[PDB]
Order: C-alpha cells, then sequence, then structure tokens
RNA sequence: GGAUUUUUGGAGCAGGGAGAUGGAAUAGGAGCUUGCUCCGUCCACUCCACGCAUCGACCUGGUAUUGCAGUACCUCCAGGAACGGUGC
C-alpha cells in the first residue's frame, strides 16, 4: 500500500534520485536552488542529501549572486518548495 | 523510511542548523526527540545581521528548523540501516 | 561579613512590585560592593538597603542592572567608572548618604540612562543650590527627590554657572 | 476529540467577524461546524473606503478567522 | 452536469497537458505524470511560467500540496 | 441550524456562479461555476476567472481544481 | 526514550524567543504535547514589559535558553 | 489527553484576564468560555490592540488558531499548579 | 500520527516622484592615480500627496475630583506631534 504507492506516485520521482544516483534540484521558499544527490528520503519529503550545491541571489541591503558547496546535509520537507529532476549526472 | 530515527542517533555531534529566520545556531546536539525538539550544548548563535553569541544550552524546535548541515565524515550509510 | 559569591547564591530573589527581577541583600552590614559576578546580571534591581558601604564603585559589567537602592548607608563617593560597568543604569537611590559635597556627584554625569535619582536627608543637598547644580551637572535625571524637573529650574540650572 | 467550538448561544445572532488580510464582515449566523465554518446569511462586508457591500450568504472558513464579536446582547 | 469529486478528476487528468501555478505567482506547465492521494503533483517536460513570460524548460517536476495554489488543464 | 456542507452541496447542486476570495490576499479572487466537493473543501469551477480588483482585469482558465487551505471566503454572485 | 529534556528546565527561569523577535523571560512551570509554556512573573524585552503570568503558544516559539538560577 | 496549561487556562475562567492574538489585538475581560482548542469566549470584552484602538463589546469570540499568548492573573499559579 | 486551532510553515520581496541640493575620513568601476565626467546602494532638509485617516502610550499650560483597593487604560480643554500597529 505505502511502498505501492512511493513506487508508483510523485515519491517515486525521488525513489529515482537515490537508486540511480542521479542529481536534482530543490528550490526553497528562501529563494535558493540546491543541486545534489539525494541520498535518503521519507514520506515527510525530509531529504539528506550529499555533495551539495547551493546557489542564491543577494543584496547589499546593484546586488549580486552567489554561490557555495556543501559536503553533506538535511533538509525538512516543509521548506522544500520545487523538486526538479533533470539528466544533469551525465 | 522514518527520519526521526535516523536524527536521533545522531547524538554528541558537532552541526549546524539554519532557521528560516536566518539564525544559524552551531553546536553539539545533545538531544533529539519524537518532535524533532533539539536540544543542543554550548551552542553559538548568529542571526540576521547580528552578532554571535555564545549559550550554555538551547532548545529548537522542529517547525523552526529549515535545513541542517552535518560534517563530511558522519557515517550516514551506517546510521541509515534501522 | 562581606559580600561573596556564598551570600549572594544564599541571598533570596524574586519579583518586585515593579515586576522586575530584585534580589533582597539587606540585613548583611556589607563594608564594599563586590563579588557581584555570581549573579551572571540575571537581576533587573539590586536590594542593598541597610548596609554599611562606603564607596559605590567595585562592580562588574551588568547590562541588566537598571535599579539600584543604596538607602540606610555610608556612601560618601562615587566610582568614576559607574558608566563603564552600568550602562542601562536608570534608577539609583541614595537616599541618607554620607554625600557632604557637590563634587560627589561628578561622577554621577557620566550615566547617560539615569532618569530616578535620589539624594534626600543628605548633607549635600542642605548647600546653597544643590538642586540647580545637579540639574545642570546630569541633564539626563528626569525626577530629582522624588520632583519633576520643569523648564524653569533647567533655565535656572543653565543660567547660573555657565 | 474533534469537539465543536461554543456557538450555540450565538445562533440567529448578529456578529461581526475579522478575516485575513484585514477583511470585515458582519451579518447573522445560521450554524455551526466542527472545523470553524460559520455560515453568514446577508452578510455585508466593510471595503476600504468605508462603504458597506452586501454578500448576501456567505461561508467563511476558520482557517482565516481571526475574530467574532457578538453585536447583540446574548 | 453531473457532480464530479476532485479525486476521478484528479486521476482521468493525468497524460494532458495542464498549468500548475503556486500561490509565489509562478507556474509550471507540463503533462501531468503522478498525482497521489496527497494532491502531489509529478509532472515531465515542465516549462515554468513567470508574470506572463517562459523562463525555461526544467523536465521531470515535483510540486507538493502546500505550495500548489491552483490547476488548470489545457 | 445551517451546514456549511450542506450549503456547498445546494450551491453545487443550483450550479450558480460563486466567487472565492484568497488567504492573505486581497487583489485576486476567483469566479466560477462549482460543480462537485471533497472533504479537503477542494472546489472543481468550470470556466472560471481570475478577478484583479487593483488591475480591473479578468483572465479565464476554463477548469480549475482550488484547493481548500486557500480559500478564506466564499460568496453568491447573480452573474 | 527517556524524554528528560523538558523535565529538567522544570522551575527555572528561562528566556525563550518568539518568531517577530520579542523575548519572554520567566519561570518554566509546566509544558504541553504542543509546548505549552507558562511563564509565572515574566518580563517581554524587545523596553521593558511588565506582563506576569503569561501563557504563550507552542506556535509561536522559536528557541529557548536558559537564563539563571531558579528563585 | 488534557494538558497542564490547557487545565490551567480552564481552571482560570471567570478571572479577569487578557488574550493577545498573533495580529496584535488583545481581547481583556471576564474569560466565559475556555476550551481545550484555546477558544475563548468572553462577556464585556474590551479591545485593546497593538493597533491601539481600545473599544467595549458586549461579547468577543477569539480562537486558538490565531491566538499568540495569554496573560492570566497569578492566583492560580500557587495551588494546584505547584508540580 | 504532512488536509482548517499548535510540529513538515502562505511564505518571500520592495519602500512614491523631482530638484544646477550635500557627504563615502580608510572601501566602486570606466575615460588605465591625483582634478573632472557618467552610472545599478543611505541619511538631513525642501516641494508635490507634512504619504493619508484612526486609536493607544507621551509633553506643556489651565482645570475638576480628597476618594480604603486589588487593576487591559482612566477627568476635560488646546497646541505639538519623538513612538506603536491597522487599511489604501
Amino acid at each position: 500500500r505505502e511502498e505501492e504507492e512511493f513506487n508508483t506516485g510523485p515519491l517515486s520521482v525521488l525513489t529515482q534520485s537515490v537508486k540511480n544516483n542521479t542529481q536534482v534540484l530543490i528550490n526553497c521558499r528562501n529563494n535558493k536552488k540546491l543541486l545534489g544527490r539525494v541520498k535518503a528520503f521519507d514520506r515527510h519529503c525530509n531529504m539528506v542529501l550529499e555533495n551539495v550545491k547551493e546557489m542564491w541571489t543577494e543584496v547589499p541591503k546593484k546586488p549580486v549572486n552567489k554561490d557555495r558547496y556543501i559536503s553533506k546535509m538535511f533538509l525538512r520537507g516543509d521548506s522544500v518548495i520545487v523538486v526538479l529532476r533533470n539528466p544533469l549526472i551525465a | 523510511m522514518k527520519l526521526v530515527r535516523f536524527l536521533m542517533k545522531l547524538s554528541h555531534e558537532t552541526v549546524t542548523i539554519e532557521l528560516k529566520n536566518g539564525t544559524q545556531v552551531h553546536g553539539t546536539i545533545t538531544g533529539v526527540d519524537v518532535s524533532m525538539n533539539t536540544h543542543l550544548k554550548a551552542v553559538k548563535m548568529t542571526l540576521k545581521n547580528r552578532e554571535p553569541v555564545q549559550l550554555e544550552t538551547l532548545s529548537i524546535r522542529g517547525n523552526n528548523i529549515r535545513y541542517f548541515i552535518l560534517p563530511d565524515s558522519l557515517p550516514l550509510d551506517t546510521l541509515l540501516v534501522d | 561579613v562581606k559580600l561573596t559569591a556564598e551570600l549572594i547564591e544564599q541571598a533570596a530573589q524574586y519579583t518586585n512590585a515593579v515586576r522586575d527581577r530584585e534580589l533582597d541583600l539587606r540585613g548583611y552590614k556589607i563594608p564594599v560592593i563586590e563579588n557581584l559576578g555570581a549573579t551572571l546580571d540575571q537581576f533587573d534591581a539590586i536590594d542593598f538597603s541597610d548596609n554599611e558601604i562606603r564607596k559605590l564603585d567595585g562592580f562588574p559589567l551588568l547590562r541588566r542592572l537598571k535599579t539600584l537602592l543604596v538607602n540606610n548607608n555610608r556612601i560618601c563617593r562615587i566610582g568614576e567608572g559607574l558608566d563603564q560597568a552600568l550602562p542601562c543604569l536608570t534608577e539609583l537611590i541614595l537616599t541618607n548618604n554620607s554625600l557632604v559635597e557637590l563634587g560627589d556627584l561628578d561622577p554621577l554625569a557620566s550615566l547617560k540612562s539615569l532618569t530616578y535619582l535620589s539624594i534626600l536627608r543628605n548633607p549635600v543637598t542642605n548647600k546653597k543650590h544643590y538642586r540647580l547644580y545637579v540639574i545642570y551637572k546630569v541633564p539626563q535625571v528626569r525626577v530629582l527627590d522624588f520632583q519633576k524637573v520643569k523648564l524653569k529650574e533647567r533655565q535656572e540650572a543653565e543660567k547660573m554657572f555657565k | 476529540k474533534a469537539h465543536p467550538p461554543e456557538l450555540k448561544k450565538f445562533m440567529d445572532k448578529k456578529l461581526s467577524l475579522k478575516l485575513n488580510g484585514g477583511r470585515h464582515v458582519q451579518g447573522i449566523l445560521r450554524g455551526f461546524d466542527p472545523f470553524m465554518n460559520l455560515v453568514i446569511d446577508e452578510c455585508v462586508e466593510m471595503a476600504t473606503s468605508g462603504q458597506q457591500n452586501n454578500i448576501g450568504m456567505v461561508v467563511i472558513r476558520g482557517n482565516s478567522i481571526i475574530m467574532l464579536e457578538a453585536l447583540e446582547r446574548v | 452536469s453531473l457532480p464530479l469529486n476532485p479525486k476521478p478528476f484528479l486521476n482521468g487528468l493525468t497524460g494532458k497537458p495542464v498549468m500548475v501555478k503556486l500561490k509565489w505567482g509562478m507556474e509550471y506547465k507540463g503533462y501531468l505524470v503522478s498525482v497521489d492521494g496527497y494532491m502531489n503533483m509529478q509532472l515531465a517536460n515542465t516549462e515554468e511560467y513567470i508574470d506572463g513570460a517562459l523562463s525555461g524548460h526544467l523536465g521531470e517536476v515535483l510540486i507538493r500540496c502546500n505550495n500548489v495554489l491552483y490547476i488548470r488543464g489545457v | 441550524m445551517v451546514q456549511p456542507i450542506n450549503l456547498i452541496f445546494r450551491y453545487l447542486q443550483n450550479r450558480s456562479r460563486i466567487q472565492v476570495w484568497l488567504y492573505e490576499q486581497v487583489n485576486m479572487r476567483i469566479e466560477g461555476c462549482i460543480i462537485g466537493f471533497d472533504e479537503y473543501m477542494n472546489l472543481v469551477l468550470d470556466d472560471a476567472e481570475e478577478i484583479h480588483s487593483k488591475t480591473k482585469s479578468r483572465k479565464q482558465l476554463g477548469r480549475i481544481m482550488l484547493k481548500g487551505d486557500n480559500i478564506t471566503l466564499l460568496q453568491s454572485v447573480s452573474n | 526514550g527517556k524524554s528528560s529534556k523538558m523535565l529538567q528546565h522544570i522551575d527555572y527561569r528561562m528566556r525563550c524567543i518568539l518568531q517577530d523577535g520579542r523575548i519572554f523571560i520567566g519561570t518554566f512551570k509546566a509544558f504541553d504535547k504542543h509546548m505549552n509554556l507558562i511563564l509565572c512573573d515574566c518580563d517581554e524585552f524587545r523596553e521593558k514589559r511588565v506582563l506576569g503570568l503569561v501563557l504563550l503558544r507552542g506556535e509561536n516559539l522559536v528557541s529557548m535558553t536558559v537564563e539563571g538560577p531558579p528563585p | 489527553s488534557i494538558g497542564v496549561p490547557i487545565k490551567v487556562l480552564h481552571e482560570a475562567e471567570g478571572h479577569i484576564v487578557t488574550c493577545e492574538t498573533n495580529t496584535g489585538e488583545v481581547y481583556r475581560g471576564k474569560l466565559i468560555e475556555a476550551e481545550d482548542n484555546m477558544n475563548c469566549q468572553m462577556s464585556n470584552i474590551t479591545v485593546t490592540y497593538r493597533d491601539g484602538r481600545v473599544a467595549q463589546l458586549e461579547q468577543v469570540y477569539i480562537r486558538g488558531s490565531k491566538i499568540r499568548f495569554l496573560i492570566l492573573p497569578d492566583m492560580l499559579k500557587n495551588a494546584p499548579m505547584l508540580k
């Protein structure tokens, strides 16, 4: 019931990220896009990823864009707004 | 399957937690509950456009935590086995 | 009976009538106010009434200290480093003290946040033009000896000794 | 669990409800709901300029309900 | 016509080019591939639209129910 | 006592045009004919139109599946 | 497991930070599953506001830390 | 099934208290009805908001969804609230 | 045990326009220092649309109440508006 819904619904789009070890992008509510490989997921979209690259844009408070890299991180499913899977690892 | 059992087994590790308001608290994770109640000891918190402050203890809720940051030497492959 | 860390840790601390955290240190007869670092600036008011303190100095940096009760004491001199140790000191009750000259009120001008000052029952208040000198030296104080400072008193303080 | 709100005394009474975004409506309640949904028959909403516009029978959900003040003595 | 529940309407909308607009103003247009019971959407060959102008193609896009505001079948 | 679910069922049976206001958004609302509903207040509007009160414009979309978490107030219109 | 994270700070003065930027320093007496804090004789800092016994909801709580020794 | 702050709020019904909402509205008065879901229904209530628009109403009802905090008197903080 | 009152968030972002107005001590680029010219970041004043209206706290003057209580807040008139939030 739960496994078939996870392997046949939208969560299968997450399950293709951890099985085939592909890179996907996650756009959050803080105007930040983190591209990385999804290592661990759950039913509440708790994404524990490794080797992530987060890019955004900031103002001095003209503005300018910036980016950074993290070895391993974990983000909750509440702040995850958009999740895009694209063949970028090849 | 359940991320709460993986987060509860990450005790005695120096991690960081970034909230939704831009405040980043870096400290040693000492207590994790089922509701992701992060109780840390000897933490350092830096808010948005403010000075970092060191506290002996801190208790952050699970709904207020936006992102987490773990060290690179964390055994994520061994801790994932239930 | 000097003020130590064990006397401050065994002293009672509660909420005052103005909903502020006050520690009752009365009845100790401390000759010098010291060893106040054990409170760790967790008290909003200090009740040091009925003591034998001679100089109001030797206090560490406490940003939460806003009220200081030094009534029924023998305070005759004020420290010059009062602003560097209490930047948020707004209430200072120095009634029935040993202040005789107005020159002891000269280190009290550094407290810019001080608004309520009590210098009643003192020989310095019996001198000529003591209230005008206290208004001229400390313009930030709004209430002096339970009396509101008016514009005419400020003009009289700014006219003389200009 | 799932206890309904105590809205039996405010039944068929003219009350003013406040909604999120700074919205104000006034009308007579015609029922209750466990999800804090209120049906206001012949409701009148206050605009930004101050004019009242009659919208008729409307349904207000509990997710945006701020405060309901009864204008009649119950 | 007949009153249709939203769950068979979401089950029958799979494979058709629709557009889901979020509360932030951005919309994703593409073919609906997966729709579960928790109102989650997963599309393929998605295109982003912001303020009436196209942004770019992303491919397979997953949108949750907490951020998606509306959906229109084109 | 009039239930809101019974009023929504009567509005779906009458097939009248209703306007739905969004939560924390007073500039833009929706308007259409509700065909069906569910337990999560999910409305299915046929030939729906988004009306912007600031720009005084109306953009039609068609069949729209509006969630119940965003609709704050719903009123019945004669148009 | 032990669930002694909230019981160790019982009957102690703690300062909780709100979501809007307010700070309530009060004596935590009891809690619940919804993190409802009851702060008896609490002060509001952002200026000092005399509040007293303030029962703040758990939805507006962000972080909490120890303030000082218990009275 | 009933919390200790919920029991303290239910035991404080009938006293002059106040409830500050998330938007800043402070409904003050006698707590006539206090349910388990922080539903505060008061009679002869007074509105003193963060906007400052102070008025007097016959009856007010504030739900627990937009309720930020509650200011209660210290008459029930001694017993049986001592645990 | 992610679908309205608590914990998988409806949050993010920007402060109206103009003027041969004024400043970046040590911190912009280009015309490849210094002097000058141009352009995507503030504060002070002036003008239009003191951004607008509201109530609360608050300061000056005049004025009324002499009253034994456990408190959102407490007389009224006029001027000024340093502060808070609400809707446009």
